[PDB]
């Protein structure tokens, strides 16, 4: 059991350890379109690149770069697309991808000004009688509801195509209490979330792939891949004893990099698979407690 | 501009 792995590694204060070594057995590809000259401003930070091989392509002959990668998983058969914070000058490209990656649902998993930094552009209206239209790609984002929430908010945008005059509604997860390089407050307010997600159809196979991301796309956004991922596997497998987290996260690293920057943030990853196995492992009643502990009124 |  992952539960006798865990009690083992914490026990021993193996965590730093073990995430030298998914550090150190990681994937690197390269990064050659990101770090061309012209992207320069079309990245947050310099550090954080997707690998040419999973990266995501605007359908613009204009320029086709976007800081984002596709998460290709086949075992659990789902795709996520972690991306950046979008810059002031790109949330038209943000929105470009998602209108056309087919996404039904984004996930944000950071706060636009944390500890009194900017790590994520104002992309989205936050009153319904100023909509916005983004020039550059031609698109009309409104917001059409919000439902605010103790630690979260989900919103009710409409995505409309000023191109073919189409319309679509996007939902939006948003995380307001992950600090940059942090843990959610619990197991039960992180799985809470996840469900949240799960039952709006969003992480759905018939739409596009969801748009997850934090500051850099790659520790909040990372870990909640990770959660999702691997609760995925157990319950087709229905054979939990089997799923090796450090092998899924590494999977995910060949896609995109640094996924999970903490030992910490690994350990909490350990804690939610587990605590989520048991609502899988049919107790039921466990989703209701977690609401309940999250203290999402 | 550096994260990691």
């Amino acid at each position: 059991e992952m539960e006798k792995e865990f009690e083992q590694i914490d026990k021993s204060g193996s965590w730093a350890a073990i995430y030298q070594d998914i550090r150190h057995e990681a994937s690197d590809f390269p990064c050659r379109v990101a770090k061309l000259p012209k992207n320069k401003n079309r990245n947050r930070y310099r550090d954080v690149s997707p690998f040419d091989h999973s990266r995501i392509k605007l359908h613009q002959e204009d320029n086709d770069y976007i800081n984002a990668s596709l998460i290709k998983m086949e075992e659990a058969q789902r795709s996520y697309i972690l991306t950046q914070g979008p810059l002031p000058n790109t949330c038209g490209h943000f929105w470009e991808m998602v209108w056309e990656q087919k996404s039904r649902g984004v996930v944000m998993l950071n706060r636009v000004m944390e500890k009194g930094s900017l790590k994520c552009a104002q992309y989205w209206p936050q009153k319904e009688e100023k909509e916005m239209i983004f020039e550059d790609t031609n698109l009309k984002l409104t917001l059409i509801s919000e439902d605010i929430k103790t630690y979260y908010t989900v919103r009710q945008l409409e995505l409309e195509n000023l191109t073919t005059q189409e319309t679509r509604e996007i939902l939006h997860f948003h995380y307001t209490t992950w600090p940059d390089f942090g843990v959610p407050e619990s197991p039960a307010s992180f799985l809470n979330f996840l469900f949240k997600v799960r039952e709006s159809g969003s992480l759905s196979p018939e739409h596009g792939p969801v748009v997850v991301h934090s500051s850099a796309g790659i520790g909040r956004s990372g870990t909640f891949c990770l959660a999702d991922t691997c609760l995925l596997l157990m319950d087709k497998r229905k054979d939990p004893s089997s799923v090796d987290i450090k092998k899924v996260l590494l999977e995910m690293r060949k896609f995109r990099m640094g996924l999970i920057q903490t030992a910490d943030q690994l350990r909490f990853s350990y804690l939610a698979v587990i605590e989520g196995a048991k609502f899988i492992m049919g107790d039921s009643s466990v989703q209701d407690q977690w609401k309940e502990l999250s203290h999402e009124d | 501009d550096e994260y990691l």
